[PDB]
C-alpha cells in the first residue's frame, strides 16, 4: 500500500 | 465522509510505521477534490500535519501535499487568492513549502532525503510550485 508517484514526471 | 472523518483519517497516519498509505492518501485527495469550497481548512490541516507529524513521517506528509496539490493543479488547468479555489489552495501551499521542505529534509534519514529530492523534481516538472522556490531548497538543504 505504498504511494504511487506519477511516472510521466519521473522518467 | 465529512470534515471530522477527514481529520480522523489524517490523524490515523500516526498508526502507520511508514507514515504512508496509498489508499488513505487517495481517500484524503478525493475528499479534498469533493470539498474545494472548504479548501482553506483542508490545506491548513495538511500543512499543519506536515509541521507536527513524527520525523520519519515527514515524507508521507509531503506525499499528502503532492497528491492534493497536483490534484488541485490539474483542475486549475481545465482567482489566485480567492478562498474556495484550487488556485488559492496551491498559492497557500507554495507560501509555506520552503519551510515544510527544509524541516522535512533536516529530520529525514538519507533514504527519505533522496525521496524528498525526487518529489522536488516532480514538483518542478509538473509546475506545482515555482522552480525558483524549489531550486533554492535544492541548493540549501542538499
Amino acid at each position: 500500500d505504498d504511494y504511487k508517484l506519477p511516472m510521466e514526471y519521473i522518467t | 465522509m465529512d470534515f471530522q472523518n477527514f481529520v480522523a483519517t489524517l490523524e490515523s497516519f500516526k498508526d502507520l510505521k511508514s507514515g504512508i498509505s496509498g489508499s488513505r492518501i487517495k481517500k484524503l485527495t478525493t475528499y479534498a477534490l469533493d470539498h474545494i469550497d472548504i479548501e482553506s481548512k483542508i490545506i491548513s490541516l495538511i500543512i499543519d500535519y506536515s509541521r507536527l507529524c513524527p520525523d520519519s513521517h515527514k515524507l508521507g506528509s509531503l506525499y499528502i501535499i503532492d497528491s492534493i496539490g497536483r490534484a488541485y493543479l490539474d483542475e486549475t488547468r481545465s482567482s489566485s487568492n480567492k478562498p474556495g479555489t484550487c488556485a488559492h489552495a496551491i498559492n497557500t501551499l507554495g507560501e509555506v513549502i520552503q519551510e515544510l521542505l527544509s524541516d522535512a529534509i533536516a529530520k529525514s534519514n538519507q533514504d527519505h532525503k533522496e525521496k524528498i529530492r525526487m518529489l522536488l523534481d516532480i514538483w518542478d516538472r509538473s509546475g506545482l510550485f515555482q522552480k525558483s522556490y524549489l531550486n533554492a531548497i535544492r541548493s540549501k538543504c542538499f
